[PDB]
RNA sequence: CUCUUACUUUUAACCAGUGAAAUUGACCUGCCCGUGAAGAGGCGGGCAUAACACAGCAAGACGAGAAGACCCUAUGGAGCUUU
RNA sequence: CUGAACUCCUCACACCCAAUUGGACCAAUCUAUCACCCUAUAGAAGAACUAAUGUUAGUAUAAGUAACAUGAAAACAUUCUC
RNA sequence: CCGAGCCUGGUGAUAGCUGGUUGUCCAAGAUAGAAUCUUAGUUCAACUUUAAAUUUGCCCACAGAACCCUCUAAAUCCCCUU
RNA sequence: GCUAAACCUAGCCCCAAACCCACUCCACCUUACUACCAGACAACCUUAGCCAAACCAUUUACCCAAAUAAAGUAUAGGCGAUAGAAAUUGAAACCUGGCGCAAUAGAUAUAGUACCGCAAGGGAAAGAUGAAAAAUUAUAACCAAGCAUAAUAUAGCAAGGACUAACCCCUAUACCUUCUGCAUAAUGAAUUAACUAGAAAUAACUUUGCAAGGAGAGCCAAAGCUAAGACCCCCGAAACCAGACGA
């Protein structure tokens, strides 16, 4: 939800066209009084309380809490037997079949999101098994979330990617309340 | 028209219902009928009235000769 | 817009076994879109209901309002249709078991009226429904006799049971 | 909502409003309680507890010279430029338990706190700095990406 | 006690 | 409603109780999914309960057919012929338990 | 009041009371008696002495002005040498 | 997002199926129906004080009919029965006048006993012991 | 009347397409990515919602002062008349005060 | 006018054709006395009472029509006059 | 003796005040993930109508009522009456 | 429908005034008064609701609370115990 | 059994990106769309008022060239309502997407047409087979009100309790609104379908995180700080002002 704009949008009762003039005088017709033929009790009048977007639902947790469901989501899949550490992506072949063949003789899951350091220094030939495949997703360390984690069953890390996370996750559990943002230059940051 | 799909498949239903009874089917067999098991719906004829039934002879009282006799044209017909 | 009455002729029963009896022929017809009430034509489809085709033919013969003279044209060719598609062997031994109006697709002009006031007025429509049947007319149900009147009273003195005990 | 009125209908009067009446905010004369508020100057306070606090933890080093871009490197106090803060003012609190030889340089220093200071062996000075050179001396990273 | 006086109003032709 | 409704006299089936008590249950269809929330209380019903239920009524026949399926439900036939379709759906064992026992208690 | 201005849509103070008003941190309000400057020929010795004194307002009144005024005058100041420091905070107050 | 009720037409059949029976516009017209099978309901609950009370009142109707045959009177059979600690309501009392007349008879002098024996204490200062039927067992 | 006479056509969706696949990949690029950027920064949309969140009248107003200057004419004004009824509503109709 | 009457035409009613409008909470829509938001077809106590069209009448339905124009209220309007 | 929603008896129990206030559930719709004869956990919102002389459309009531219309005969040529 | 025309726009004019205000279920819940161009309204208090903290609240024994004065009033206030 | 019912497309909305901008011939400022004759007329100028202030009379926010912050601060003001800066600080930026509508919705739009008005101006309604209609004696039926199939039998808000039994017996003063109080002869409503009305700050409470520190520069802080959740409707005057159109 933090980054949904909704673009839903109404007219209100001054928007619609026309509808300037009284209809009809205020006493003696018999009839109901009206001041517009767009007025929200009328057939094509306006909407009374309607979307007015586009409407942003932007808002940040705080840092702490985003880097602390990360370690949850990374315990929760050790302890359900659904993490599996590796020292290398690289496949004896770029057919995707033998990636889907070795995911079920191991009795991964259905889905599995491998988990690469970088994004330049990824294999080719598992880049090209996962690239046409739709379960077997490849992603870089930095792209790690914890809705990702959630959809596939499977969470494949390398050991690079270990104490990549190690590293950054823990760097919150002692650090200083910051003085000006962690982009800017610090004594020991980055590293 | 109106999004959704949950009234319309609710509609189908009482509309099936009130077909039913402008039309009602005919009558069938329980047997013809899912869910039934004739070896294990004859012993609990016994169990449920507390007697000490024998099998073999409980599920000849059942067989008519009209069954019988029907049952060998069917036979006939398939060369069976 | 409905058109089930044109259908019901369209149905093809199964042959009959020999220990059967005779199946009495029904014959659908109907006429769609009269410039006619059918609050008006209702009064002549009440006459005829139950009469026979002959006798029916003669009360619409002699009749002075519109509705006659063209329920008489669909009973006349109904008669005729009945002997040459729906094989029924006489064409006097027939009557209507069923007829009917009906509210047709109607049109909406304006009836002005003073002081720059107006109305809506309607062009009305009908349809008229009939159904044949082979046979002679059912004989009308005698008015209940004193002795059905006593014989019912009684039986309701035997039903009678007591009320609120055991 | 309520029945009718001014209450079902959304239309009560402002706040304040006492229904006619001279208000409880109007009837009450005027006096200077903040009258020049925004030009007065504030000095957040220094105990020297905090002080031996953050220096047992080797937040602030004594070794060096303190001044107030360590303290705030060491967020040992949180000085607001812009909330017409002029710096820190070294208060007494603490005085008796203090025990760090430092060399200190503070805004405001009351004269417990200097013989506090004093007595251990060190050395404590009163320097001004105003409010554009206050900014900088606490946030020195941000004024060098700057190019002045 | 003013002449009160509404005029007629006629609708869409096209109706 | 009752004007708006239909009634009937007590009675009972073939004299029952008089000579000998006769189980009027004669038949339970369950229709549970393998997969589905709605069917979590009907399949640890199945697991557990009712095996020993079937036990303490063996006059009553129990078909459980495992199916895909959004609504759980059980069929109650009985010996007169009556036929009762009850829906089990998102209810705990317990509640599964007490509406079968009633099931077999009816005549 | 206004709850959303026009170019910032943010609360707005209400100036009248800030310059009769004063808002210590703990959250009580002092003022000034209505008629202290006033007619003071034909008032006693007695009733100019509580005319002249600085007192406190109640729940309802500071309930009050602290919805006519924004976080910014409720915040903790740092004054130098001000009269009312050792006001901002309450002491062996319960409940 | 735009959301519109897609089952208003279950929503008012649960209404109609109880308005089946009216008369009238108030049997297929949602706006007429609602308010008398309101109506209807509200009956029905109050209905079951009105039952439990006329109830009573055929019972003890039928017992002083049964009474009047024996030369009773409600009062004397009822209050003379409890004298005689027999504890037979009026619904009892009714279907047995019904079902088992030799019984209400009996009953019946039974009270015309007791009742001709309280008279006699009446009339004696005391020193007359009780009557047979006069007698009440205790329970400790 | 007023409620649909056969079933709508079944309603497929692929749950493992690019985008649902790839969902709320890069949030978490500032934590591990040295803060080089901020999540809002991925935030696509209007240039006066990019990282923001108001009211309507908040909204209208920060429309109107970021690209007001290339609105067009019928759809400025009504923003204009926008702000003037949302101003009067927020600020002197409600049930509190 | 006392004091009305007769005839003709229109209307009228019946047959045929065409076919509006205001109105309408639902109605299985009686009388007397009493009661009651103080004037009851609907409540209480009594009386009356098979069902049904057509033509007439205008006592009632506080009958229809127009959110009373008289009167008062609104920190509601407007026209005119003025030291 | 009759006589209540008072009280007892058998079983059960949150289950009879306007404005106002607090709380427990929930229909349908969309989205995420499940599910797969129609559901689940959550997140969202143009999210529920027996009443505004309400808006539009349809169809009743009044009512087959009010009201409307074509000079005559004949050979349809023509003539007659006004 | 000229005590001052019509159209569009400002305009969703304003209205302390009338009308209307859409699912289920339970619960607590009727109020001295002051000011006000104010009495068809509002603000404060009082009553009422929810959460929290703490310790007393209700009922009430003696003793005790005015002279001037016409009803030598029914009563109240205070108050441990219970 | 009629009348009807039902549908999914037409297109539309909000963003992003990109600046934008004609043509066959002939005719068109005179009475426009009219081939062809003596002329000289020429453009610029503070908006006001409704409203708020519970009247009103000074006054009462209206993009004006960078998001944030400084700050609703300085300051202005029947010092009332309310209005309101700057110095200074300094961010990001990949059009081809949608927890947007789906024929009473969404553009008024099938069209600024039909129609109304002298004129300025106002301003609609609606469509639905199938692969094939060069398969049209075709695409089944079942659903609103309204009628028909099928008028009616003492007595009464029309039901409920019931009953062998529809009625007969017993019990029962329609609904909403508005009121001290309504069966009231007080208001509204013929009925069906669809459409038609609670928008948010301050503080506080609840549930996480971290903790004398909190927060992804700004701000707060004598257990606080960050984040989230959860409270503020609809229709209606007579009027006022500006600019056009009309003898
Ligand atoms: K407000
Ligand atoms: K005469
Ligand atoms: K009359
Ligand atoms: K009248
Ligand atoms: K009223
Ligand atoms: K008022
Ligand atoms: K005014
Ligand atoms: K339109
Ligand atoms: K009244
Ligand atoms: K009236
Ligand atoms: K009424
Ligand atoms: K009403
Ligand atoms: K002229
Ligand atoms: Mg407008
Ligand atoms: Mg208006
Ligand atoms: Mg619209
Ligand atoms: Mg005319
Ligand atoms: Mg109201
Ligand atoms: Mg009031
Ligand atoms: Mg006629
Ligand atoms: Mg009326
Ligand atoms: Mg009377
Ligand atoms: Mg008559
Ligand atoms: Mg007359
Ligand atoms: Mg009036
Ligand atoms: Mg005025
Ligand atoms: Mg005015
Ligand atoms: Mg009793
Ligand atoms: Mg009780
Ligand atoms: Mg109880
Ligand atoms: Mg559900
Ligand atoms: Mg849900
Ligand atoms: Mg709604
Ligand atoms: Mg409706
Ligand atoms: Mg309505
Ligand atoms: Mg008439
Ligand atoms: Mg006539
Ligand atoms: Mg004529
Ligand atoms: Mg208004
Ligand atoms: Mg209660
Ligand atoms: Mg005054
Ligand atoms: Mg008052
Ligand atoms: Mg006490
Ligand atoms: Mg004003
Ligand atoms: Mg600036
Ligand atoms: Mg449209
Ligand atoms: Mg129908
Ligand atoms: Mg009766
Ligand atoms: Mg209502
Ligand atoms: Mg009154
Ligand atoms: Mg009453
Ligand atoms: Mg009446
Ligand atoms: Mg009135
Ligand atoms: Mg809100
Ligand atoms: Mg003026
Ligand atoms: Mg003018
Ligand atoms: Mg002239």
């Amino acid at each position: 939800n933090f980054k949904r704009i909704s673009y839903a949008k109404t007219k209100t009762r001054a928007e619609v066209r026309g509808g300037g003039r009284k209809p009809w005088p205020q006493k003696g017709t018999g009839r109901a009084r009206h001041g517009s033929i767009r007025s929200p009790l009328w057939r094509g009048g306006g909407v009374a309380h309607g979307p007015r977007g586009p409407t942003s639902y932007y808002y940040m947790l705080p840092m702490k809490v985003r880097a602390l469901g990360l370690k949850v989501a990374l315990t929760v899949k050790l302890a359900q037997d659904d993490l599996h550490i590796m020292d290398s992506l690289e496949l004896p072949t770029g057919d995707p079949q033998y990636l889907t063949e070795l995911a079920h003789y191991r009795r991964w899951g259905d889905s599995v999101l491998l988990v690469d350091l970088t994004h330049e220094e990824m294999p080719q030939s598992i880049v090209e098994a996962t690239s046409r495949l739709k379960t077997f997703n490849l992603i870089p360390a930095v792209g790690l979330n914890v809705h990702s984690m959630l959809k596939h069953q499977t969470l494949v890390l390398t050991l690079p990617t270990v104490a990549f996370l190690e590293d950054k996750l823990l760097w919150q559990d002692s650090r200083y309340r910051p003085l000006y943002p962690f982009s800017l230059p610090y004594s020991d940051f980055p590293r | 028209v109106k999004k959704g799909f949950r009234a319309a498949f609710r509609f189908q239903k009482e509309l099936e219902r009130q077909r039913l009874l402008r039309c009602p089917p005919p009558p069938v067999r329980r047997s013809e009928k899912p869910n039934w098991d004739y070896h294990a719906e004859i012993q609990a004829f016994g169990h449920r009235l507390q007697e000490n039934f024998s099998l073999d002879l409980l599920k000849t009282a059942f067989v008519n000769s009209c069954y019988i006799k029907s049952e060998e044209a069917k036979r006939q017909q398939l060369g069976i | 817009i409905s058109r089930k009455w044109e259908k019901k002729n369209k149905i093809v029963y199964p042959p009959q076994l020999p220990g059967e009896p005779r199946r009495p022929a029904e014959i659908y017809h109907c006429r769609r879109q009269i410039k006619y009430s059918k609050d008006k034509m209702w009064y002549l489809a009440k006459l005829i209901r139950g009469m026979s085709i002959d006798q029916a033919l003669a009360q619409l013969e002699f009749n002075d309002k519109k509705g006659a003279k063209i329920i008489k044209e669909v009973l006349l060719e109904a008669q005729d249709m009945a002997v040459r598609d729906h094989n029924v062997e006489f064409r006097s031994n027939l009557y209507i078991a069923e007829s009917t109006s009906g509210r047709g697709q109607c049109l909406k002009r304006i009836r002005y009226h003073g002081r720059g006031r107006f109305g809506i007025m309607e062009k009305v429509y009908c349809h008229y429904f009939v159904k044949l049947v082979e046979g002679p007319p059912p004989p009308p149900e005698p008015p209940k006799t004193a002795v059905a009147h006593a014989k019912e009273y009684i039986q309701q003195l035997r039903s009678r049971t007591i009320v609120h005990t055991l | 909502r309520g029945h009718k009125g001014e209450r079902q209908r959304g239309t009560r009067p402002r706040l304040g409003f006492e229904g006619g009446q001279t208000p409880f905010y109007i009837r009450i004369p005027k006096y200077g309680f903040n009258e020049g508020h925004s030009f007065r100057r504030q000095y957040k306070p220094l105990s020297l507890n905090r002080l031996q606090y953050l220096i047992d933890l080797g937040r602030v080093d004594p070794s060096q010279p303190i001044d107030l871009t360590q303290l705030v490197n060491g967020r040992g106090v949180t000085i607001q430029p812009l909330k017409r803060d002029y710096g820190v003012q070294l208060v007494e609190e603490g005085a008796d338990t203090f025990t760090a030889k430092v060399n200190i340089e503070v805004q405001l220093a009351s004269e417990l706190a200097i013989a506090a200071i004093e007595k251990n062996g060190g050395v404590v000075t009163t320097a001004f700095y105003d409010p554009r050179s206050l900014d900088i001396v606490c946030k020195p990273v941000p004024f060098f990406l700057r190019g002045q | 006690t003013k002449k009160r006086f509404t005029p007629p109003i006629y609708q869409p032709k096209f109706k | 409603t009752a004007r708006g409704t239909p009634s009937r006299f007590l009675a009972s089936v073939l004299h029952n109780g008089l000579g000998r008590y006769v189980q009027q249950l004669q038949r339970l269809s369950f229709s549970v999914s393998r997969d589905g929330a709605s069917s979590r209380g009907a399949r640890e019903f199945v697991e557990r309960e009712v095996i020993d239920f079937a036990r303490r009524n063996p006059g009553v026949v129990i078909y459980v057919n495992s199916r895909p399926c959004c609504v759980p439900r059980v069929v109650a036939e009985y010996l007169n012929g009556a036929v009762r379709e009850e829906s089990i759906h998102c209810k705990s064992v317990e509640e599964i338990s007490t509406l079968v026992q009633k099931l077999a208690d009816q005549s | 009041l206004t709850y959303f201005s026009a170019r910032k849509g943010k609360r707005k103070t209400v100036k009248a009371v800030i310059d009769r008003f004063l808002r210590l941190h703990c959250g009580l309000w002092v003022r000034r008696k209505a008629g202290y400057k006033k007619k003071l020929w034909k008032k006693t010795p007695a009733r100019k002495k509580r005319l002249r004194e600085f007192v406190f307002c109640n729940k309802t009144q500071s309930k009050l002005l602290d919805k006519m005024t924004t976080s910014f005058w409720k915040r903790r100041n740092w004054y130098v040498d001000d009269p009312y420091q050792k006001y901002h905070d309450r002491t062996n107050l319960k409940v | 997002l735009r959301n519109r009720v897609t089952d208003r037409y279950f929503r008012i059949q649960e209404v109609l199926k109880h308005a089946r029976h009216f008369r009238g516009r108030k049997n297929r017209c949602y706006r007429l129906a609602v308010r008398t099978v309101i109506r209807a309901f509200v009956k029905c609950t109050k209905a079951r004080y009105l039952k439990k009370k006329n109830m009573r009142t055929l019972w003890i109707n039928r017992i002083t009919a049964a009474s009047q045959e024996h030369g009773l009177k409600y009062p004397a059979l009822i209050g003379n029965l409890v004298k005689c600690q027999v504890e037979l309501n009026r619904k009892v009392l009714a279907d047995l006048a019904i079902y088992e007349p030799k019984t209400f008879k009996s009953l019946a002098a039974l009270a015309s006993r007791r009742r001709h024996e309280g008279f006699a204490a009446a009339l004696g200062d005391g020193k007359e012991p009780e009557g047979i039927f006069s007698r009440v067992v205790q329970y400790h | 009347i007023g409620i649909r006479l056969t079933l709508p056509p079944p309603k497929v969706v692929d749950r493992w397409n690019e985008k649902r696949a790839m969902f709320g990949v890069y949030d978490n690029i500032g934590i591990l990515g040295n803060f080089e950027k901020h999540p809002k920064e991925l935030i696509r949309g209007p240039i006066w919602l990019r990282g923001w969140k108001g009211n309507e009248l908040q909204r209208c107003i920060r429309k109107r002062k970021m690209v007001g200057s290339r609105m067009f004419a019928d759809d400025l004004h009504n923003l204009n008349k926008r702000i003037r009824y949302l101003y009067k509503h927020f600020n002197r109709h409600g049930k509190f005060r």
